């Protein structure tokens, strides 16, 4: 999956 | 718009509008599309942020500020390195240890989108000793830190080329083996990624996930409802097969092939692909493993696959197929078998596809074939060898002789040695 | 036996 992950709760 | 006024307040002495300027620098950054990172690393406020997640920061100035850094690490591996520079790493990691829950799952996630980006970020964190607080996560009983921490830690083993410290990342193993075992599929998800990246490795690595016994578990996770968990779980126990005769005998033993067999019926092109791969590097080992899937009756929907799947799984039942007639040289039945199971049609017709690998793999197989029906022949005075006969009725003859024009030598060799020996 | 990339 996605190494990377915006965090917006 | 406030940007200006925010840069100026996050600078500023007060608390309460320090306070107030890091929560809307973690909301202007809380975008998935175009998040604007450049515009916050202009503003030149990253090294403040860092400086709010010092140990004796108020809690919620930690929390807001491992935030909004998280985010910016969430971008390219330029806006990233701002980050990194201004030594925010040393201090996630702190964070984990000292932080009160709310402000770990800032961190970790932080960490995630660090370790995330590039094997020398990887290796960065990894030298950080942020592993240790990392595992020490799990026990939490937090599952939404979990979540985040089991991702993370995917991150740390993910990369294969450079492959991470092994003394470090296999550290994680024993947190893995359990947490294959969570009901919590997002968490599953991430364990098994985890799980895939450290077995894809040298043959200790294999050793060592074998060792805590995760491949029992892999193979009935083969089985999830959800393909989400299906697709690294498939991926981890492909990986662990590609080890020697001896460790891909656990796997065996651990039931894979009855599971494989279901796998190559599934609704998903990719799961059928990565089953016959996985099946492949098993018919890759010895003369009894690849009796054993000859047993649990893979074959059949093997040669269905090879002639009616999409290419991708074609070659993947191809490779299957081709390494299992490699044996038939120790014992021929396993040739008689193939040829009775309807392999050599398809494998002829697969002389056509635009790979040039799986053409030289699909001549290797028909080759081994007519060892084998050449073999029977000097054995039993006939002057006709039967697979001979069989290659030529399916078309195969007038295809391998076409692969003798191959602009590749390795095509044209096998082609051209095969028509002069056998036709 | 062929590995990942």
């Amino acid at each position: 999956p996605a190494a990377k992950r915006v965090k917006l709760d | 718009q406030e940007l200006p006024q925010m840069t100026q307040q996050l600078n500023s002495d007060d608390m309460q509008e320090q306070l107030s300027a890091t929560v809307k620098f973690r909301q202007i950054l809380s975008r998935e599309h175009r998040p604007p990172i450049d515009v916050v690393i202009q503003a030149g406020v990253v090294p403040r942020l860092v400086e709010f997640m010092r140990e004796n920061q108020p809690e919620m100035l930690q929390l807001e500020a491992a935030w909004a850094l998280t985010n910016i690490a969430s971008g390219t591996s330029a806006q990233t390195k701002v980050v990194v520079d201004a030594d925010a790493v040393p201090l996630f990691i702190q964070l984990l240890y000292t932080g009160s829950v709310e402000v770990k799952e800032q961190a970790i996630w932080a960490l995630g989108n660090v370790a995330g980006d590039s094997t020398d970020y990887r290796d960065y964190v990894l030298q950080c000793n942020a592993m240790e607080p990392i595992l020490g996560l799990f026990n939490s009983n937090k599952p939404s830190l979990i979540r985040t921490a089991t991702w993370t830690l995917s991150n740390l083993c993910r990369g294969k080329k450079p492959q991470p410290d092994w003394s470090v990342v296999s550290q994680a193993l024993p947190t893995l083996a359990k947490l294959i075992y969570s009901m919590d599929t997002e968490t599953l998800v991430d364990a098994c990624w985890a799980i895939s990246y450290l077995s894809d490795g040298p043959q200790e690595a294999i050793q060592a996930v074998i060792d805590v016994r995760i491949p029992k578990r892999l193979v009935e996770l083969l089985s999830h409802e959800s393909t989400l968990v299906q697709t690294p779980a498939l991926r981890a126990v492909g990986n662990i097969v590609t080890g020697n005769d001896l460790q891909t005998q656990v796997v065996i033993n651990a039931g894979v092939l009855p599971a494989l067999r279901l796998l190559l019926s599934s609704p998903k092109e990719n799961i059928k692909k990565e089953a016959c791969w996985t099946i492949s590097n098993i018919t890759a080992g010895n003369t009894e493993q690849i009796q054993a899937v000859i047993d649990a009756n893979l074959i059949p929907p093997l040669v269905k696959l090879l002639e009616v799947a999409e290419d991708k799984t074609k070659k993947e039942a191809c490779w299957a197929i081709s390494n299992a007639s490699s044996g038939g040289l120790q014992r021929p039945d396993i040739i008689r078998y193939l040829v009775s199971q309807g392999c050599i049609k398809p494998l002829c017709d697969l002389l056509e596809i635009a790979d040039n690998r799986i053409i030289e793999v699909t001549l290797d197989a028909l080759e081994n074939i007519l060892k084998m029906g050449e073999a029977d022949k000097e054995a039993r005075g006939l002057n006709i060898n039967e697979n001979a006969d069989f290659i030529e009725k399916a078309g195969g003859m007038e295809k391998i002789f076409n692969c003798q024009q191959n602009e590749n030598d390795k095509i044209y060799e096998k082609a051209y040695k095969i028509i002069e020996t056998y036709f």
